[PDB]
């Protein structure tokens, strides 16, 4: 699609989930935009290290 | 005619998707969205 | 909630009894499957 998908600084409004706790099951869907935590200490609010 | 419906989902409060499937007086209505159901969650009626 | 999925089955019955589920034995009939895919974990009953 790439005709009329692209555009040429980049078609930022097509978006995947690159985090999540596990993987999610057959015909599934998530709509969540909640903050991923990769470190050991828990997070909150907008973001964290 | 007192139980009408349920809430199905994992976190109910619009942190993620929840289902919705009522029983009101006019029709039934079933409904997939990020809800804020409330606390005590019922329908209601005037009475005779 | 099979695969996204979400699948209801059920039944009618006229009754005469007080304050139990009666004790008998009928199948339930399957009624709708609706392709909502999400995660359910918890629900919730809506009284009138
Ligand atoms: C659906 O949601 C539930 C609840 O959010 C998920 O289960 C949670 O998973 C984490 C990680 O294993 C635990 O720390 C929580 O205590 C769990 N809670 C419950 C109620 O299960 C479940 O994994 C989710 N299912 C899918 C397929 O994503
Ligand atoms: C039962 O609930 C549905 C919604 O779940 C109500 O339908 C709405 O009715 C108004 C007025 O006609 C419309 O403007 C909305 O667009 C409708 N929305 C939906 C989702 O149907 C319906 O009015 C309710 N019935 C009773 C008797 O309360």
């Amino acid at each position: 699609s790439n005709n009329l998908d692209s555009k040429v600084g980049g078609n930022y409004n097509y978006l995947y989930r690159l985090f999540r706790k596990s993987n999610l099951k057959p015909f599934e869907r998530d709509i969540s935009t909640e903050i991923y935590q990769a470190g050991s200490t828990p997070c909150n609010g907008v973001e964290g290290f | 005619n007192i139980i009408r419906g349920w809430i199905f989902g994992t976190t109910l409060d619009s942190k993620t998707q929840s289902l919705l499937i009522v029983n009101n007086a006019t029709n039934v209505v079933i409904k997939v969205c990020e809800f804020q159901f409330c606390n005590d969650p019922f329908l209601g009626v005037y009475y005779h | 909630n099979i695969d996204g999925y979400f699948k209801i089955y059920s039944k009618h019955t006229p009754i005469n009894l007080v304050r139990d589920l009666p004790q008998g034995f009928s199948a339930l009939e399957p009624l709708v499957d609706l392709p909502i895919g999400i995660n359910i974990t918890r629900f919730q009953t809506l009284l009138a």
